[PDB]
RNA sequence: GAGUUAAAUUAUAACUAAGCUGUAAAAAGCCCUAGUUAAAAUAAAAUAACCCACGAAAGUGACUCUAAUAAUCCUGACACACGAUAGCUAGGACCCAAACUGGGAUUAGAUACCCCACUAUGCCUAGCCCUAAACCCAAAUAGUUACAUAACAAAACUAU
């Protein structure tokens, strides 16, 4: 099971030949990491904003 | 031959033992929000387990995570980030009397 | 040095008045330990000493949040006896 | 003294079958180059009590834990 | 009438302007209350020195400028020379923990000097230079 | 001759299980001017304050609802060999019972 | 992934930026590192005034990067980008994904200790 | 081992001020100073810690990475390895603290407590010295709660 996950995670590493596209992809799909929490602990996404 | 007599088995009525806030929570030095709210807006320092209430495994994770955060370059340290400073309040401490 | 100024450890008056400003920060200061700790810091504790501050400091904590406890557990038994001259 | 091949699979993804037929990408991840020192031990280890041991299956033999101990 | 303690963000734009200039434009007041002096001083919001004053200079000597009544007397000098040079807003910031913290924020206000925030910026090593040794009076 | 086995089996006491947020009716027997002592049929005794609505109709023999939290109150202290008992009980009114 | 790159560059116009990710890329792959995503986390204002290489930097952008990369490899990886002038700050830690989050029951509560003193008449 | 720095401080520069440090009270010292703004190096590691983890002990609590914590799990020396702090030999660093020394004050005297200045040294690399209230004054491994209170303390005891 382990190595059938790389295999098709493989499929997404960044290549030389692919170096400019996923540059360039990743200048224009900025995202964050940031959540909040709650007394009940309940999960707040601020991407609601 | 008398049925009447107690069983040697478990308590049945054992509550669930309470969980924390962050049970269950893959906490992070990247989520600048979470490790934020553990902290004293005016001055900067970290809250103990008696105003935080976290347990006592998720307590030295956000400790060290806040602390990885304040040499990597995402959080201030003298200071709780004033783009934060609305988000829920967790813990138990009052300044305002 | 590095970071922005008035921000940390600032407050602002309402209506006018400056005393109950202050006293409002004093609070801020005292709740967060750091007026104790310049206190401490004017001159320099030996490790030895630290050691054994803390190990008052912590059985004072104990006993006074023990004896405490046991205060408000036995504050309900106060009212007047009903059994007076029984 | 042992020298362990770069470019061999590492303990536990040996076994597996179709690995071979797995492009050069994934081999390289699961090789001995994105390994530390741990798995490098494990290697040697495997291959030490299979070259003087009789039974390898044995631990609690007296032959097998010596082989381990030398190893660390 | 909502009102909050945490000083207007820069980065934002809040609507409190005091005499028609912004939170950043008004001058500072930098207090250094020592255990034996306090040190009064005010700028302006490009850090140009306005007026100074302080116990030493109003009279008190030796023993005597350490009191609460030499810092109230040095806040009030320190204000009247202030106000002539036309600053009626001041943001005070306090240095170091001393006897003259109070007679200072008090000595401006009665001084004709206006203040609407307070600032704590005590010296705080975070572990530092090793300081001197006790005193075993 | 029952067993005495069986005979806690059938108490009200056993059925009602954790003392926790429990309605139980009880009886009051004694009366100061601003402390009602009810028996609830419990070991001991719980000691509530007279409320201020319909506070006059609050007697002796009077019957009224109760929320058992805890029944008997009993904590342990450092240095303490044996618990020290309060010989009282905690309970909250709900008001009179609806006869 | 097994590593992970907390990246900071100093703030600067499109063309460049594409070019300092392009070739810091490059060096990761020289090194025998095969990497896995690229995450960009935008500009943001810097929490304290850094200086790095005679400048002092208020403003910069984030940039994430994990890989897989030999255990021999990390310190060519930080004194390459040591001496790099466009990164402001390069941190190199193992990601966080590799540890499981492991299983938790509950808050355990902790009885009172006695039996701390004899038992004589105080 | 390797790399890294938040808060404070100092060299240094600008501006204003004439005083600044210090004590129960003063003197001496400084005025090449003090306040604010800008800022290397060295050194030390707030809050977290009301947590009690790691190591055989002495010890360790800023961040990151690498290497890594013996024994299929008894006792054991004068043998092998280690051992805070102070001290020695050689090179390098020196913010700051600081035995010795000098000055001020106190005192009958003060080669002390108090105040100011500064050195060894505390620090890094290599070697040596092998001492502590190195004390949790309670030796290691298996256990029992039976018998039974000198005193005090941290209850009593059996086997090798
Ligand atoms: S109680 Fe589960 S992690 Fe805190
Ligand atoms: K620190
Ligand atoms: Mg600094
Ligand atoms: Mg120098
Ligand atoms: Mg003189
Ligand atoms: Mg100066
Ligand atoms: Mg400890
Ligand atoms: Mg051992
Ligand atoms: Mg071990
Ligand atoms: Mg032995
Ligand atoms: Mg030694
Ligand atoms: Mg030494
Ligand atoms: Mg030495
Ligand atoms: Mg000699
Ligand atoms: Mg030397
Ligand atoms: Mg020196
Ligand atoms: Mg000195
Ligand atoms: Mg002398
Ligand atoms: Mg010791
Ligand atoms: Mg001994
Ligand atoms: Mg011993
Ligand atoms: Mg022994
Ligand atoms: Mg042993
Ligand atoms: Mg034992």
């Amino acid at each position: 099971q382990e190595v059938l996950q790389l295999q098709e995670e493989a499929k997404t590493f960044i290549t030389r030949e692919n170096l400019e596209a996923r540059v360039e992809e990743a200048l224009d799909s900025p995202k964050s990491y940031n959540w909040a929490i709650t007394r009940e602990g309940l999960v707040v996404r601020p991407q609601q904003k | 031959s008398n049925e009447d007599l107690p069983v040697p088995m478990e308590n049945p009525y054992k509550e669930p033992l309470k969980k924390c806030i962050l049970c269950e929570k893959h906490v992070d030095y990247k989520n600048v929000q979470l490790l934020s709210q553990f902290i004293s807006p005016f001055t900067g320092c970290i809250y103990g387990r008696h105003i935080t209430g976290l347990c006592g495994k998720k307590q030295k994770e956000i400790t060290k995570a806040i602390k990885r955060a304040q040499i990597l370059g995402f959080m201030p340290v003298t200071y709780k980030d004033p783009a934060y400073l609305k988000d829920p309040k967790v813990c138990n401490i009052k300044y305002r009397e | 040095a590095n970071h922005l100024k008035f921000i940390a450890r600032t407050v602002m008056v309402q209506e006018g008045n400056v005393e109950g400003a202050y006293r409002t920060l004093n609070r801020i200061l005292t709740m967060d330990g750091l007026i104790e700790d310049i206190k401490r810091r004017r001159y320099y504790e030996k490790p030895c000493r630290r050691r054994q501050r803390e190990s008052y400091e912590t059985c004072r904590r104990i006993y006074n949040m023990e004896m405490a406890r046991k205060i408000n557990f036995l504050m309900r038994k106060n009212r007047a006896d009903p059994w007076q001259g029984c | 003294q042992d020298d362990p091949p770069p470019s061999m699979l590492l303990l536990d993804y040996q076994n597996v079958p179709g690995i071979h037929k797995v492009d050069d990408v994934v081999k390289r991840l699961l090789s001995l180059e994105m390994a530390n020192q741990k798995e490098k031990l494990k290697i040697k280890k495997m291959q030490l009590m299979n070259k003087v041991l009789e039974n390898p299956e044995d631990t609690s033999s007296l032959e097998a834990r010596i082989v381990a101990l030398t190893v660390k | 009438s909502s009102f909050s303690i945490y000083p207007p963000i820069p980065g934002q734009e809040n609507s409190l302007r005091w005499a028609g200039k912004k939170f950043e434009e008004i001058p500072i007041a930098h207090i250094k209350a020592s255990y034996n002096n306090t040190q009064i001083q005010v700028v302006s919001a490009a850090h140009q020195p306005l007026a100074h004053a302080s116990c030493g200079t109003e009279g008190f000597r030796n023993a005597k400028k350490g009191t609460g009544i030499a810092a109230q007397t040095a806040g009030i000098a320190a204000a009247a020379k202030a106000t002539g040079k036309g600053v009626t807003h001041v943001r005070v910031v306090v240095k170091g923990l001393g006897p003259g913290r109070l007679s200072a924020i008090k000595g401006l206000t009665m001084g004709g000097l206006e203040v609407i925030s307070i600032t704590d910026n005590t010296p705080i090593p975070h572990x530092g230079c090793r300081p001197r040794k006790a005193r075993r009076l | 001759v029952e067993s005495f086995a069986s005979m806690l089996r059938h108490s009200p006491l056993t059925q009602m299980g954790p003392a926790k947020n429990k309605l139980v009716i009880g009886q009051i027997f004694h009366i100061v001017e601003d402390d009602l002592y009810i028996d609830f049929g419990g070991k001991f005794h719980c000691v509530c304050k007279r409320p201020e609505v319909d506070g006059e109709k609050y007697q002796k023999g009077t019957r009224v609802r109760l929320r058992l939290l805890d029944l008997e109150l009993t904590s342990r202290f450092l240095g303490a060999t044996t618990d020290t008992t309060i010989l009282e009980a905690d309970a909250v009114l709900l008001g009179l019972q609806e006869s | 992934p097994r590593y992970e790159l907390a990246l900071i560059l100093k703030a600067m116009q499109r063309p460049e930026t594409a070019a300092a990710l392009k070739r810091t890329l490059e060096a990761l792959m020289d090194r025998g590192a095969v990497v896995r995503n690229l995450e960009n986390l935008g500009e943001r204002m810097l929490p304290y005034k850094i200086s790095a290489h005679n400048q002092r930097h208020s403003r910069g952008g984030y940039f994430l990067v994990d890989f897989y990369a030999p255990a021999t490899t990390v310190e060519s990886m930080m004194e390459h980008l040591s001496r790099d002038i466009d990164v402001i700050r390069p941190n190199i830690v193992k990601h966080p994904l590799t540890q499981e989050v492991k299983e938790c029951e509950g808050i355990v509560p902790v009885p009172l200790e006695e039996k701390l003193y004899s038992t004589k008449k105080r």
